[PDB]
């Protein structure tokens, strides 16, 4: 039972399967599928309670944007500043500015930028017919500054649907809703966020790989305090099992979701996220709500995520209790060498 | 107290 | 300038060296001598100050039990229990009982017992002459329970001298002065305690190894929830390079202390102590002061000690957070594999 | 806090 996205669906209206497996990138390991469920199913209500990833298929959720393309973006969506990642590969690794002085000898792999989406949709039309390799991704949390016509969209999300389901879980706020435009092949490797996840997809198809939290061990994120915090330092394309022996027994769930398809991202779960290659652009909206809080009770024995929690969080003592984050390895190694390992 | 979380993303 | 102890001293009235080579146990690394000092120097009150060994020679510190001996010692010590470690080898390594709930695959080395004095004295006679092998070691804090002689004694110790020293230090309350009469060739492994010690020499001699806080990487401490928390895994008689590499870089600072010597044992300082081979039994009083408290200010980087402070509260708040002691070496593995080592 | 040290001895 390790297919991945199983028999890619077919279109409404005979008009062809919507991908095929030739638009997927090739991996070493093997994954699963995500359940695809409709939202009334109570199958798909027991996954999101239990944390555990689904695709729902009819929520509606973001309904109004499905119309929405970059001639229409460029209409409507405003004067404001819209952050743009520049890479001259596929893969886009998300780096913490505000961490680029603890690591000096890090050096970006892709550069951020801010123009109007005119200029943006203008860079990428300029790319597009010079024939050009460079790659780039809108990403831009949604503000006050955008177009009228597109707030009306924004209105229309089903609200009710996902207010009910933030209440149901007891999570959190909305903190804010990311807006992702990226060229086919574009890749987000490997990383998990502190926040549960509610994925809309728009236009295009995504191949989204999701590993639970207990598979930290094979995954290797990179030290707290590196820019790449929460990011895996396993590169996909070409693992180095010498250097990350456990990758080798890693095992994701995987999806492609399609204008419509909604991806619950469960707080801790990791996931690499790709458009297809030869897909045309990808449009998401991303909706992340911060998790329900610790129960009052512990319950024993910790569950993996909890056990993430507290490897964070000693990783952030120990750099302010050292005065410098470049100590905690050699501290944490002298505290296991012969000791514990 | 080391369970707490914080909240991150990329 | 690695001799060790030095040329053994010679005894007033022409009689003889106090001991000589033959009577120190063989190891592996090399050491230098710790100074040898009156404390009316200026040298040694700068040594006591920042916090390195020291042998003071006329302290007068214990002056009134330099006469003490088994037979004085049974006529008035008094009625109450003393505490007597029994071994079939020479190495005494104390445990705590307490933790002996966590770690059930231990099996001590050696049994503490309960005995009157003139037990003691008794089943210490009865070995000397039946030729055993069985090995005792006393160690019991004065407490009320001892005779007016002993208490007379204890009032005539060097109060004037050792208070103001505890003053000068800022250091905490004494918290206890432990009795210590062993068997020559008796040894206690190498170890720390968390406190300032003067450690009063009265009748036989002791070799006393110690090794600065900057050599735990070195020394391999048990875990901290182990019962040999605070002692070095490492047998001083059969090293195991395998397992604990960087004991070939050990160095230690090393003394023998004779009647009427002082040998200051700062705080974190490790420390291995053995009465000499055929030196006959041995008695000693040490004062245990805990030690001043943390600096308003923290000054970086951290000393050698702190960093010690460090990592043991690191392992006891990841022992109650996790539930179970068990469970911090997965958790301090999962955490640098991959990402620190 | 971390720097905190408690009081044990053999
Ligand atoms: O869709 C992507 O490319 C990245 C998305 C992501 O990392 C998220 O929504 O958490
Ligand atoms: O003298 C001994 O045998 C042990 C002493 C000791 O460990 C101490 O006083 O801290
Ligand atoms: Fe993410
Ligand atoms: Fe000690």
């Amino acid at each position: 039972v390790a297919s991945g996205s199983g028999e890619p669906r077919e279109e409404a209206g005979a008009l062809g399967p919507a991908w095929d497996e030739s638009q997927l990138r090739s991996y070493s390991f093997p994954t699963r599928p995500i359940p695809r469920l409709s939202q009334s199913d109570p199958r798909a209500e027991e996954l999101i309670e239990n944390e555990e990833p689904v695709v729902l298929t009819d929520t509606n959720l973001v309904y109004p944007a499905l119309k929405w393309d970059l001639e229409y973006l460029q209409e409507n969506i405003g004067n404001g500043d819209f952050s743009v990642y520049s890479a001259s590969t596929h893969k886009f690794l998300y780096y913490d500015e505000k961490k680029m002085a603890n690591f000096q000898n890090f050096k970006p792999r892709s550069n951020r930028e801010e123009m109007k989406f005119h200029e943006f949709v203008e860079k990428l039309q300029d790319i597009q017919q010079r024939g050009g390799e460079e790659r780039l991704y809108l990403q831009q949390t949604l503000n006050d500054t955008v177009g009228r016509k597109i707030v009306m969209d924004f209105l229309g999300f089903n609200w009710n649907w996902i207010n009910k389901q933030q209440g149901k879980r007891g999570w959190g706020q909305l903190t804010s809703n990311l807006l992702l435009i990226g060229m086919e092949g574009n890749v987000t490797p490997a990383h998990y966020d502190e926040q549960q996840n509610f994925f809309a997809q728009i236009k295009g198809y995504k191949r989204c790989i999701l590993f639970p939290p207990d598979q930290f061990e094979c995954l290797y994120p990179y030290p707290v305090h590196h820019p790449c915090d929460r990011q895996s330092q396993v590169d996909f394309d070409n693992p180095d099992y010498e250097r990350f022996p456990n990758f080798q027994n890693v095992v994701g769930y995987e999806t492609v979701v399609g204008p419509g398809d909604v991806l619950y991202i469960p707080m801790y779960w990791w996931h690499h996220i790709e458009s297809l290659l030869n897909g045309g652009i990808t449009i998401t909206v991303n909706f992340w709500y911060k998790g329900a809080p610790t129960p009052k009770r512990i319950e024993y024995p910790l569950k993996a995520h909890q056990k993430v929690a507290i490897m964070r969080n000693i990783e952030k003592m120990l750099g302010e209790a050292l005065g410098n984050p470049q100590e905690v390895g050699p501290l944490l190694n002298t505290m296991i060498k012969g000791r514990y390992n | 107290r080391l369970l707490e979380a914080s909240a991150d993303a990329n």
